């Protein structure tokens, strides 16, 4: 509960016509349902749990960075107190995701795809976290970040193809990490260039997913040189 | 303008 | 509360901050929260109101309208039941709404802009409930509905302008009801029509409102015939 | 396709 009555089939049919719906948010407590049955997720049961977080993370980042603009452009309270609700309401979504994570997803994950998955997530989320903080925490969560990034990035070297979408999502966002969360601008260029030459030379086995992502890496690169 | 990321 | 222990003009800017974010939620609860200090709404306070409900609405209902779709075609209960929800939520926006008009804003509302404003308002969450309503109350929602714009019509023709905004949004929106909730598509064109007409011969004593809602009537028209 | 309201 408050989904624990429900027939995992039901949550992922929902889960499914939320998304249709755009209703993201009840998307996301479906899926944290389905997860919730204790059973492994399936490749599609996956793409629907994490692009119903990346949803509503999505629209609490984008709401995040207005209220941050106009406080440091205010630089009474209003702002700075708002700006923390958006921001704590933030927090507890990722909490709620890297404790799915923890609790189910990433113990049980024993294929390759799967794990590194579940990795990537764990890497977005403590990023996420990384963009607001400014505690004490703050070089404890860029470290969890790093650290699951790490992992995923291993493992997708030994077991997956260049030309994976995982292993290039993966590489992608490590690399957005690697600029903008550690400032180490030069890893995260090397690490789009070498990802993206390294898939162009495996295209010969396969792709509207991964030649997206590629794009995706061209933008970056684009953008930062 | 904004950095991409999936 | 939820509102309760902050200042009436720390709801208004913490509105406009959300409506800045795209937080239409946070924007409404915000709204609510000032319209129960007691004091009436200027009219910019009005507009915000509006717009937060407005918004949060009408997500509610183009999600509705998405599950219909998709239940009319499968014609399991999981659309049913999921339509259901959404429902249901829309109904309880659109009972907030209308407790506010019924226990603040009508009563207290002695000038035409502000009495229009709200009856329109009462109008439009009437017939937002009669979107969805199959039941033995869908005949009383929609003469709820009718009775409150046409409260509205008399009072704007007797004391604005027809080239007023608020008298042309609700001409517009009462002809949609005609059009669409009332089955009257000849009531619907003619009260759009004759609207317009009025309108332009009034242009002459103003205005991107006006004709903004101008054009919302002729499209409807160019629908329409 | 959808009719205006305001
Ligand atoms: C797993 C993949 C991709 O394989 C995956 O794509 C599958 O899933 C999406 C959405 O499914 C709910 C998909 O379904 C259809 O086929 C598509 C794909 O096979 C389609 C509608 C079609 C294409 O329009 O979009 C995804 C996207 C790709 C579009 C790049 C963006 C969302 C995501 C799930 C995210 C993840 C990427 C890389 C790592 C990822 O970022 C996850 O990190 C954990
Ligand atoms: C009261 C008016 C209009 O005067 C009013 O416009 C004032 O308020 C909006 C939004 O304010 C929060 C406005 O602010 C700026 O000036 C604009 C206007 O003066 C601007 C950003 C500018 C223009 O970009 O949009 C409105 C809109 C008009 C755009 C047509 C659409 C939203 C609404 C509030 C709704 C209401 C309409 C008719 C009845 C209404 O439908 C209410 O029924 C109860
Ligand atoms: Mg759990
Ligand atoms: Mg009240």
């Amino acid at each position: 509960g408050a989904m624990g009555s429900m027939e995992r089939a039901s949550l992922i049919q929902k889960a499914k016509l939320a998304e249709q719906a755009e209703r993201y948010e009840d998307m996301a407590a479906f899926m944290k349902g389905a997860v919730e049955k204790g059973e492994e997720l399936s490749v599609e049961e996956r793409n629907l749990l994490s692009v119903a977080y990346k949803n509503v993370v999505g629209g609490q980042r984008a709401a995040w960075r207005v209220l941050s603009s106009i406080e440091q452009k205010s630089n009474g309270p209003e702002v700075r107190e708002y700006r923390e609700k958006v921001e704590t309401e933030l927090q507890g979504v990722c909490d709620t995701v890297l404790g799915l994570l923890d609790s189910h997803l990433i113990k049980e994950a024993g294929d390759a795809e799967s794990r590194v998955f579940y990795l990537k997530m764990k890497g977005d989320y403590y990023r996420y976290l990384a963009e607001v903080a400014t505690g004490d925490d703050k070089k404890r969560i860029i470290d969890s970040a790093r650290s699951a990034y790490q992992e995923a990035m291993d493992i997708s070297k030994k077991e997956m193809p260049p030309t994976h979408p995982i292993r290039l999502g993966l590489a992608l966002n490590f690399s957005v990490f690697h600029y903008e969360i550690a400032n180490s601008p030069e890893e995260a260029i090397s690490l789009a260039k070498t990802t993206f030459d390294e898939a162009m030379a495996d295209l010969h086995t396969l792709y509207k997913d991964s030649t997206l992502i590629m794009q995706l890496l061209r933008d970056n690169l684009t953008l930062w040189t | 303008k904004r950095r991409k990321s999936v």
